[PDB]
Order: C-alpha cells, then structure tokens, then sequence
C-alpha cells in the first residue's frame, strides 16, 4: 500500500473517473433533450391521445 | 337529357384509375410547412411528402410533382376498437417535379 511505486496504476484509476463522470452528466440531459429513434412517454401519449381507442358507438 | 351521377361516377378518371397502389399522379404543391409539403392529387385527402434534398428550393407553392400513390387513405382498426382510425390522410412516394 505505497503511492510512489503504484504511480501509472492510480492514472489510469483516476484519468478513467474523470472520463466516467462527464458521460454521466452528458449522458442524462443528452437523451432527455436529443431526439433519436424512439420518443419518450411524455411525447408519445401526447400524440396518442388526439387519435385515442374507441371501444364505443356514438 | 341531363347527365345523371352514374354516368359521372363511371367516366370520371379516379373511377377508371382504378386501384391506386404504384399509380403515377400529378399533384399540385398547395401548402409548405417547413420542408414538410402538403400536396393535393384530385383526391380526398392530400399526402404529406417531404421537401427533396437535391433540390429543394424548386419545391413552392403551385409547383406540380409526380406521384406514386400507395393508399388513397391511411385507415387500421386497432385491438378493442369499434371503427377504423384514420389519419385523414393519402400515403404517397414523390417522384420529382413535372417537367411539362
């Protein structure tokens, strides 16, 4: 347990840690915001409900 | 000796066209929306076709395309449901601009 020969392992630990939290952060507004392939709920049964299911006779 | 219905209804060219799946139309650009274009073909409905991306700025109000018509309303009965859902719409594939 000495920090003086382990160097080049903690760079690796702690480079990779500062990599990992910006995905993190880009990763949850990004999809929120982004529109790719599939919509969300939100914005689905917005569009679901102006052509609702009629399951009765008017 | 005045024209009845039935005699229009026969000689009239959708009548004749017969089934409009893979049929060439001319439509007639009436409404733009964005890169959306809203396109009237002598049918109900009009089809909703977007703006092409080789030459986009020759798509405007007036200008006539060719079509190729597959339904002539996007109509499905979904599980549960008394009538059919319609979007009140023709689906269609544009072809480019008439060149007369």
């Amino acid at each position: 347990f000495r920090d003086d020969a382990c160097r080049k392992e903690i760079q690796g630990f702690l480079d990779c840690a500062a990599r990992a939290q910006e995905a993190r952060k880009m990763r949850s507004i990004q999809e929120t915001l982004g529109e790719s392939g599939s919509l969300l709920p939100n914005k689905l049964n917005k569009l679901l409900q102006r052509f609702p299911n009629k399951p009765y006779l008017s | 000796n005045v024209e009845s219905f039935a005699s229009m209804l026969r000689h009239s060219p959708l009548t004749q066209m017969g089934p409009a799946k893979d049929k060439l139309v001319i439509g007639r650009i009436f409404h733009i929306v964005e890169n959306d274009l809203y396109i009237d073909f002598g049918g109900k409905f009009h089809c909703v076709c977007r703006r092409p991306e080789v030459d986009g700025e020759k798509y405007q109000k007036g200008t006539r395309v060719r079509l190729r018509l597959l339904d002539l309303e996007l109509t499905s009965r979904f599980l549960g449901a008394t009538t059919d859902t319609t979007v009140l719409e023709a689906n269609a594939v544009l072809l480019g601009i008439q060149e007369s």
